């Protein structure tokens, strides 16, 4: 794991905490710019190209049948195999939380045009949230989406302007989501007692592992790991969750894929005053510490850091400053 | 006594989503914004009043003027009929505050108070100096950039909720021993163009949709000078944002932008966008100055000119105005220049440089 500084083009200001990076056919794209889209880039989605440690953001265009989604901070994102991306939740530039679901796919590639289609949700729709996890599970030749955790504002009932922006953890219900038709089912589990946000999620077959996170009510980053198994029979699917010992305690960690059935996670925040400098390796599950990479002094003494997974087993990181300072850790 | 939170009041019905406590003074402007390291970084500090509590304190501050205005209109001091308060909302960035950091100031001005006595609305109070800092009452001070949309919306949305809820009620408050009733009309007019375009989801000032009041384009408004109506309104803008975001007729981005007329972001403050006396004189002066330059070179007779010929015309006009009018030439437009240039005497002066007197007639009539 070798760390490398990155310079950025004229529009470096676009990059903000809670942004997202997505990988389509090796090509990386960027979503969640700061502020509302400008006449230079109406979509707010950018070809994210790093050449010779220099980052250029180039505007991407949407297709004619596309929705023009607002840029979203801390959405729940996952990959679906045509190859596409699922975006649910998140914060808008106006500080509003979205409960809608958007689907991103490559519509045309000329020397890329995107299709962004919003999927309506009926049934047990999840309350609008940010900082939650969403993944796709496959059980008996059927595909189903699993969504857990996060935060939102107080309900319209108890919301008072004096604490207008006050947030709380969602109810720790698991949400199964059928993407073709837009239907949503909510499951209460006995093993999931507390709310959880900013956690890490790993999806293999009919299973999703939930790691770390931050529980706002207790203000603890619990050191627990949850396995969630999903069965998709002809009838209502069945969900079982089990507590697993050996869980790391980390919020806002980033996850990347180094090889099939093996993931590495670079740090997040370990305490309010502490940072997680160490790195972990997960094999599909066993969690083993790895050698900490060569952090520079600036990263070590920064109180805040943020980042996203580029896809090619390489993390793109940022520290506060110049506006922000960026690194690539491979 | 003079600060918010001292006098008691009531809202009938109670304000929606607003606490009813009346002992509330200065409260945190972030309005409970999450500050965990996980969350979005908070680089600002802010303090505000609760909007209604502030209006209460303001009315109690001006009680003496209200009572004496009722007397001055031949009315009874103890009358308690429904007073109507027209309130101006203003927001501006205060530029750099650093001592060696920008600030935003959210404020309200009491513009006038009328009473209903018969089928008449009797003006018992009106602000004499509406553009003085003495009566622009502070409501929210934040250390943040008016261009930082995320922090701006997070800090201001609570205030907009309180105002929207005050739109649906009557405030009862005890003045001079007699309980009185007040209805409020909120008019957001203290927004300069940039802040209006920001908070009403319009594009930046370089756009083709130049007017914040109408759908015209720079090209259209230059071809059709006069005939346009005020057509924008907060609701229309909200709708057009939803149109942009859903793109329901599956258009290209150019066609979509044409449809929603430059509303490409979701509004979050209902404003009354206007103009000020200054900019009228200014626009007119810029056009007249360019007309003077082009009347000296006889462009009405010669269509083509090099840049050198135009700079020599402007230099000629600048030298002549310095000589005969004692107006210094300016390299960038400004208010009092417009004020001093838009006179008939300067038309005479510039006519001293134009050969043809038919164009002397043209310029004299235009001015
Ligand atoms: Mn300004
Ligand atoms: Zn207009």
């Amino acid at each position: 794991m070798s760390l490398q500084m990155v310079t950025v083009g004229h529009n470096i200001a676009l990059i903000q905490p809670g942004f997202s990076l997505m990988n389509f056919d090796g090509q990386v794209f960027f979503f969640g710019q700061k502020g509302w889209p400008k006449r230079s880039c109406p979509t707010g989605v950018f070809h994210f190209d790093i050449k010779q440690n220099h980052l250029k953001l180039k505007p991407a265009i949407f297709s004619k049948d596309s929705c023009y989604l607002p840029p979203l901070r801390y959405p729940a994102t996952c990959s679906y195999k045509k190859h596409q991306y699922i975006i649910h939740g998140g914060k808008t530039p106006n500080n509003e939380l979205s409960d809608k679901i958007y689907i991103m796919s490559v519509a045309c590639k000329n020397n890329v045009t995107f299709r962004c289609t919003e999927k309506d949700l009926v049934g047990d729709v999840p309350e609008p949230r940010y900082g939650h996890s969403i993944d796709v599970v496959y059980s008996r030749g059927k595909s189903m989406g699993v969504l857990f955790g996060g935060r939102s504002y107080m309900p319209s009932t108890q919301r008072t302007t004096e604490k207008w922006n006050s947030v709380a953890d969602c109810l720790p219900h698991v949400f199964l989501i059928d993407f073709e038709f837009g239907c949503a089912t909510s499951y209460i589990l006995p093993e999931l007692q507390d709310g959880l946000s900013f956690h890490v999620s790993i999806a293999r077959n009919d299973t999703v592992y939930i790691l770390g996170g931050h529980s706002l009510a207790s203000n603890i980053r619990p050191a627990n790991l949850y396995r969630i198994r999903v069965d998709l029979p002809l009838g209502t699917p069945a969900v079982n969750c089990t507590v697993l010992p050996g869980g790391i305690s980390v919020s806002s960690a980033i996850l990347t894929q180094t090889n099939n059935d093996e993931f590495v996670i670079v740090g997040g925040y370990q305490l309010e005053n502490q940072k997680r400098m160490v790195c972990s390796l997960v094999s599909l599950i066993e969690i083993s510490e790895m050698e900490t990479p060569d952090w520079t002094s600036d990263i070590k003494h920064s109180k805040i850091w943020f980042g996203s997974n580029m896809g090619n087993g390489t993390i793109f990181l940022g520290i506060p400053g110049e506006a922000f300072y960026f690194y690539t850790l491979r | 006594v003079l600060l918010p939170g001292y006098h008691p009041f009531e809202w009938q019905p109670p304000l929606k989503n607003v606490s009813s406590r009346t002992d509330v003074g200065i409260i945190d402007g972030l309005s409970g914004l999450a500050s965990s390291v996980d969350e979005y970084p908070v680089d600002t500090i802010a303090k505000r009043f609760r909007y209604d509590s502030a209006l209460v304190s303001a009315l109690m501050d001006m009680e003496e003027d209200i009572l004496e205005g009722m007397r001055s209109q031949d009315l009874d001091d103890y009358l308690n009929g429904p007073f109507t308060v027209v309130v101006k909302e203003s927001c501006d960035g205060m530029g750099d505050v650093s001592e060696k950091e920008k600030a935003v100031r959210f404020s309200f001005t009491v513009m006038r108070i009328t009473i209903e006595h018969g089928s008449q609305n009797v003006k018992v109070f009106e602000e004499p100096k509406p553009n003085s800092e003495l009566c622009c009452k502070p409501l929210c001070l934040m250390l943040a950039d008016e261009s930082d949309h995320e922090t701006l919306t997070a800090i201001l949305s609570p205030l907009i909720a309180e105002r929207e809820a005050m739109k649906s009620s009557e405030l009862t408050l005890e003045m001079g021993g007699i309980p009185r009733t007040f209805k409020f009309i909120f008019r957001g007019t203290g927004y300069d163009e940039k802040l209006v375009r920001e908070v009403e989801g319009l594009e930046a000032s370089g756009s083709v949709y130049i007017c914040t009041l109408c759908d015209t384009t720079r090209l259209e408004a230059s071809q059709n000078l006069v005939f346009h109506s005020i057509t924008r309104s907060h609701a229309e803008n909200l709708q057009r944002y939803e149109v942009w975001r859903s793109n329901p007729y599956h258009e290209s981005v150019e066609e979509l932008r044409d449809r929603v007329k430059g509303v490409s972001a979701k509004p979050f403050i209902e404003t009354v966008p206007s103009i000020d006396a200054l900019h009228c004189d200014i626009g007119n002066a810029a056009e007249f100055y360019k007309i003077f330059q082009l009347e000296i070179g006889e462009v009405y007779k010669h269509p083509n000119a090099s840049k050198e010929e135009r700079k020599r015309w402007q230099a000629t006009l600048d030298k002549h105005l310095r000589k005969r009018m004692n107006l210094k030439p300016i390299m960038r437009m400004n208010g009092n220049f417009a004020r001093k240039l838009m006179t008939q005497e300067t038309v005479d002066a510039v006519c001293e440089l134009i050969p043809s007197e038919e164009r002397h007639e043209a310029l004299r009539e235009l001015m």
